[PDB]
């Protein structure tokens, strides 16, 4: 009676643990990958992250400058 | 109207320097926006060549660009001369 009215079968907890473990393992591997990706992007700078500004080239004036040699 | 006239008459007495200064400053602010010779001054400033006019390479598709200064095509300064 107690088992019927207060508790559930082993399958529920078993498969819930399976799902929880799967989620947590994915989160762990995601964290490790994210750290490695950050290291690579900060080292090389070829990614979208850690992009530091440079001078905009639309500011350059391309016109004769009173002197042939610029 | 009447109060403004009274104020201006009371200030024109015993404070003529301030009245004159405010009138002159107000005129200096307002009048330039209405004068028709301001654009003439801008055009005169544009017509003053400080730099060498660098010629453009002819490519067979430049009819409005002169080949010689004596040519009719190109900007003129007859408006400047008549001024
Ligand atoms: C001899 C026979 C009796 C044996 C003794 C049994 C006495 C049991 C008392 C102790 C109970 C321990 C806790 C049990 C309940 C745990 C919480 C919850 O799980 O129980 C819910 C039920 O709890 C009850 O609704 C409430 C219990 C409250 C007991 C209070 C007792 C004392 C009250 C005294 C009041 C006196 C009147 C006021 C006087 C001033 C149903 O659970 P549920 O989420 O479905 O579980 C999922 C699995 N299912 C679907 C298969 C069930
Ligand atoms: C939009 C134009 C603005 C730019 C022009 C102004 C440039 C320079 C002028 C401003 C300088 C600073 C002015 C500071 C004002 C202080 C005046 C003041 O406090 O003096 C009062 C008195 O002066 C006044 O009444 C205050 C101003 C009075 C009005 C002055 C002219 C206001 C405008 C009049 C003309 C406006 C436009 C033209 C209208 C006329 C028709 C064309 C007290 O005098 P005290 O020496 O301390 O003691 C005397 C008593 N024992």
């Amino acid at each position: 009676w107690i088992a019927r009215t207060f508790y559930d079968g082993p399958e529920k907890n078993y498969e819930k643990t399976m799902a929880i473990l799967q989620i947590e393992a994915e989160k762990a591997e995601l964290r490790l990958k994210e750290l490695e990706v950050r290291r690579l992007m900060r080292a090389r700078g070829d990614g979208p992250w850690y992009q530091y500004p440079t001078i905009d080239k639309a500011l350059i004036d391309h016109s004769p400058k009173t002197t042939p040699d610029n | 109207a009447g109060r403004i006239a009274s104020f201006l008459k009371n200030a024109w007495a015993k404070e003529p320097v301030l009245v004159a200064s405010f009138a002159i400053g107000g005129l200096a602010i307002i009048l330039p926006s209405l004068s028709p010779y301001t654009n003439y001054a801008i055009r005169i400033n544009r017509a003053t060549p400080y730099n060498y006019p660098v010629p453009l390479r002819d490519d067979g598709n430049m009819p409005d660009v002169p080949s010689h200064p004596q040519d009719p095509q190109g900007p003129s300064l007859e408006w400047l001369k008549n001024l």
